[PDB]
C-alpha cells in the first residue's frame, strides 16, 4: 500500500 | 493522540542506513529517499544524527558531470544512485564516459535539494552542465521528461524542471513561456489541473502546476481571480477529514501536503479544518517502527513519513519546522538558499 | 528461457556462454546512503548487465539477460531502455514483445516503467488494435487506475478511435456513477468531437447529468462535470437552470447542490442582474447553511466565500 510516484 | 517525534528521527536515521532486498525497486531513486530522511530529519530539526560530510561525498559521486571533450552536456544531471557501475568520483575528476549514464531530473532536483539541506554551497555543482541537460529534457509542448534516453512526460517533471531553475537561481534551463502553455492547458473543465490536457485533473498534478507558477513568481500572471477561485474550489474540496487527491478517491496521508501545500500558496489553506486534518494525519502514524502510512493500520514508508510530517508542518505542528510549501524544503532551507543566492551575485 | 526460480538455474558467473565476460560491481563508496542489500542471484544478474551495457553490446545473450534484470526489478527505466535498444538492433518480432508487456503490466498496473515502454511499442507497431481491450481489463483490477486512464486517451487521440468511448463510459457510469475517472473520460471523448456548442449536444449532456445526479444526488463529480460544461458560457445565462435546482433542493439535496447555486446567484451578481442587493443575500444565506450545516468542515472556507460577495457587491 505505497504511491509510486516515479 | 500524540505526535512520536523521537521515534520519526529514529526511523529516518534508518532510511539512510540499510534496506532489505525488498527494496529492492527503489535502487533508481535511492537519491529521493535519501531526500525523504534528510529533509525529513532536517523538518525535525535533528540533521545532526547524520554524517553530513560523508553523505554530501556519497551526492556527489551521483553527479553526471561533463566529459573531457564535453559532448555529453545533454546528459549531465544526477543519477538515482550507482546502479550502473561507474567508479566513486565525488565530483572530484572530470566526467567517465558511458554509453547510458545520464542524469535523471527527480534526481537532479532531490540532488540539489539534499545538499542545500545538508549545508553545501553547490560549488561542485556544475550548474551550466545541469542546465543544458535540463534543456535537453523539455519537449515542443512544455513539458518535460525524465531522461535524454526518453521516457513518460508529465506535470510531475515540470514541477522538478522548476525546482532546479529555481534552486541554481537561474531559469536558462527551461523555456518558461512553453511550460506555462503546459500547465495552463492541464486545467481541467472541473478546475483542478491535471497531469496533462484532458487528463482527470489531480492533486498531484496541481500542487506540481501551482507550485512551478509559484517558483517562477507568475501565478497570478497566468490564471485570472476568477481562475485562482476555481482552483482554490477544487483543491479545498478535496479535504475529507484528511485529504484525497481526486474526488470520490479514498484519502492519503501525503495529500495533506499535495493539495495542502498548494491550498497555502493560494493563501486559504487556513480556512480548511486543522483538527480532522491532524487527526487523520495521525491516525497512520506507526507508534512501533515510526513514520507514516498512507492510511491507517498500513505500513510506513519514507515518503508518507515525510509528507506526513510536511502535513503536519503546514499547520505549525508543536516540534516541527514550518515548510516552504513551493520548494518541498524547511522554510530554514529555504533561507540559507536565499543567502546562497545573494553569496553568488557580487 | 533459464527461469530466475529454476531449480536447474546457474548463477552468471558460471555460465560458459559468459565466461569472456568480466561482471562489473556496483560501488557506493566509503559510506553508503540507503544502500538496500541484494540476494547472490540479484547482484550476480546486475552485475553481468552492468557489463553488457558499459560495452553497450547488442547480443542477443544481452537481450535474454534484460528479462531477468526487468523479472528482478521491473522500476529499472535503463533496463527498459537497453531493452529497447535491442528490440531493434536484432530486429525482434514486437508482436511477441507486446504479449511480453501485456503481462508485466498486469502484474504491475502502477509501474511508470512498463506504460511507457508499451506505448513506444504501440507507437513503433504502429497498430492500437489490441488496445482498449488491454486496458478495460487493467481497469477491471482498478477502474481509477491513472496509468491506464492516461495510456487510454493517448491511443484514442493517436489513431483517432473515437466511435465507441462515450458508449464504454455510459457503461462504466452504471457500473459506478461515482468514478471520477470515467467522467472526465466522458468529457474527454465529447470535446474532442462534437464539442459542447451545439445546443443540441449540450442540452443531452445536462440532461443525461441531471439524470445521474437525481440517482446519486451526492456525488461530486456529476456535479463538477454539470458545472463545468456550463461555467464559461455562464451559469446565470440559464434561467430554467436555477429554477429546476431550487426544485431539486427538497428531496435530493446536498452540499453540492447548494454550492452551485451559491456559483449561480454570483454569476447573476457578476452580470449586474436585477435586484443586486437581493440576490446577494440569496447567497449569503446559503454560504452560512454550508458553513453552519451542510458542509461544515469546510465552515471557514464558506464565510470567506460569503465576506468576499459581500465586499464585492454592496
Ligand atoms: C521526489 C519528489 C519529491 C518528486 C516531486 C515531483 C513528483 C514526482 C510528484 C508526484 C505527485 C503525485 C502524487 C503523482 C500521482 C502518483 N500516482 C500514484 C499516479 C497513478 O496511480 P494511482 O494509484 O491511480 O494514484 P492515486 O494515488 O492518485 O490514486
Ligand atoms: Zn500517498
Amino acid at each position: 500500500n505505497c504511491c509510486k510516484v516515479l | 493522540l500524540d505526535f512520536l517525534r523521537d521515534r520519526h528521527v529514529r526511523f529516518f536515521q534508518r532510511c539512510l542506513q540499510v534496506l532489505p532486498e525488498r527494496y529492492s525497486s527503489l535502487e533508481t531513486s535511492r537519491l529521493t529517499i535519501a531526500f525523504f530522511a534528510l529533509s525529513g530529519l532536517d523538518m525535525l530539526d535533528s540533521l545532526d544524527v547524520v554524517n553530513k560530510d560523508d553523505i554530501i561525498e556519497w551526492i556527489y559521486s551521483l553527479q553526471v558531470l561533463p566529459t573531457e571533450d564535453r559532448s555529453n552536456l545533454d546528459r549531465c544531471g544526477f543519477r538515482g544512485s550507482s546502479y550502473l557501475g561507474i567508479p566513486f568520483n565525488p565530483s572530484k575528476n572530470p566526467g567517465t564516459a558511458h554509453p547510458y549514464d545520464s542524469g535523471h531530473i527527480a534526481m537532479t532536483y532531490t540532488g540539489l535539494s539534499c545538499l542545500i539541506i545538508l549545508g553545501d554551497d553547490l560549488s561542485r555543482v556544475d550548474k551550466e552542465a545541469c542546465l543544458a541537460g535540463l534543456r535537453a529534457l523539455q519537449l515542443e509542448d512544455g513539458s518535460f521528461c525524465a531522461v535524454p534516453e526518453g521516457s513518460e512526460n508529465d506535470m510531475r517533471f515540470v514541477y522538478c524542471a522548476s525546482c532546479i531553475c529555481y534552486m541554481l537561481n537561474n531559469w536558462s534551463g527551461m523555456d518558461m513561456k512553453k511550460a506555462i502553455s503546459y500547465i495552463r492547458r492541464s486545467m481541467s473543465y472541473d478546475n483542478g489541473l491535471a497531469q496533462g490536457a484532458g487528463l482527470e485533473s489531480h492533486g498531484g498534478s496541481t500542487f506540481c502546476g501551482i507550485a512551478s507558477l509559484c517558483l517562477m513568481g507568475k501565478l497570478e500572471e497566468v490564471f485570472s481571480e476568477k481562475e485562482l477561485n476555481r482552483i482554490k474550489r477544487w483543491c479545498i474540496m478535496r479535504q475529507q477529514n484528511g485529504y484525497h487527491g481526486r474526488p470520490n478517491k479514498p484519502v492519503d496521508t501525503c495529500y495533506s501536503f499535495w493539495v495542502g501545500a498548494t491550498l497555502k500558496l493560494l493563501k486559504i489553506f487556513q480556512y480548511t479544518n486543522f483538527e480532522k486534518n491532524r487527526n487523520y494525519i495521525l491516525s497512520t502514524q506507526d507508534r512501533l517502527v515510526g513514520g507514516f502510512a498512507k492510511w491507517p493500520d498500513s505500513h510506513p514508508d519514507a515518503l508518507h513519513a515525510y509528507f506526513g510530517i510536511c502535513g503536519l508542518s503546514l499547520m505549525e505542528e508543536s516540534g516541527i519546522c514550518k515548510v516552504h510549501p513551493a520548494l518541498n524544503v524547511s522554510t530554514r532551507t529555504s533561507e540559507r538558499l536565499r543567502d546562497l543566492h545573494q553569496s553568488w551575485k557580487t | 528461457f533459464l527461469s530466475l526460480d529454476s531449480p536447474t538455474y546457474v548463477l552468471y558467473r558460471d555460465r560458459a556462454e559468459w565466461a569472456d565476460i568480466d561482471p562489473v560491481p556496483q560501488n557506493d563508496g566509503p559510506s553508503p546512503v540507503v544502500q538496500i542489500i541484494y540476494s547472490e542471484k540479484f547482484r550476480d544478474v546486475y552485475d553481468y548487465f552492468r557489463a553488457v551495457l558499459q560495452r553497450d553490446e547488442r547480443s542477443e545473450r544481452a537481450f535474454k539477460l534484460t528479462r531477468d534484470a526487468i523479472e528482478l526489478n521491473a522500476a529499472n527505466y535503463t533496463v527498459w531502455h537497453f531493452r529497447r535498444v535491442l528490440l531493434r538492433s536484432l530486429q525482434k518480432d514486437l508482436q511477441e514483445e507486446m504479449n511480453y508487456i501485456i503481462a508485466i503490466i498486469e502484474e504491475q498496473p502502477k509501474n511508470y516503467q512498463v506504460w511507457h515502454h508499451r506505448r513506444v511499442l504501440v507507437e513503433w507497431l504502429k497498430d492500437p488494435s489490441q488496445e482498449l481491450e488491454f486496458i478495460a481489463d487493467i481497469l477491471n483490477q482498478d477502474a481509477k487506475n491513472y496509468h491506464a486512464w492516461q495510456h487510454r486517451q493517448w491511443v484514442i487521440q493517436e489513431f483517432r478511435l473515437w466511435d465507441n468511448e462515450l458508449q464504454y463510459v455510459d457503461q462504466l457510469l452504471k457500473e459506478d456513477v461515482r468514478n471520477n475517472s470515467v467522467w472526465n473520460q466522458r468529457h474527454f471523448v465529447i470535446s474532442n468531437t462534437t464539442g459542447y456548442s451545439d445546443r443540441a449536444v449540450l442540452e443531452r449532456e445536462v440532461q443525461y447529468t441531471l439524470e445521474m445526479i437525481k440517482l446519486v444526488p451526492h456525488n461530486e463529480s456529476a456535479w463538477n462535470y454539470l458545472k463545468g460544461i456550463l461555467q464559461d458560457r455562464g451559469l446565470s445565462r440559464y434561467p430554467n437552470l436555477l429554477n429546476q435546482l431550487l426544485d431539486l433542493q427538497p428531496s435530493h439535496s446536498s452540499p453540492y447542490l447548494i454550492a452551485f447555486l451559491v456559483d449561480i446567484y454570483e454569476d447573476m451578481l457578476e452580470n449586474q442582474c436585477d435586484n443586486k442587493e437581493d440576490i446577494l443575500n440569496k447567497a449569503l444565506e446559503l454560504c452560512e447553511i454550508l458553513a453552519k450545516e451542510k458542509d461544515t468542515i469546510r465552515k471557514e472556507y464558506w464565510r470567506y466565500i460569503g465576506r468576499s460577495l459581500q465586499s464585492k457587491h454592496s
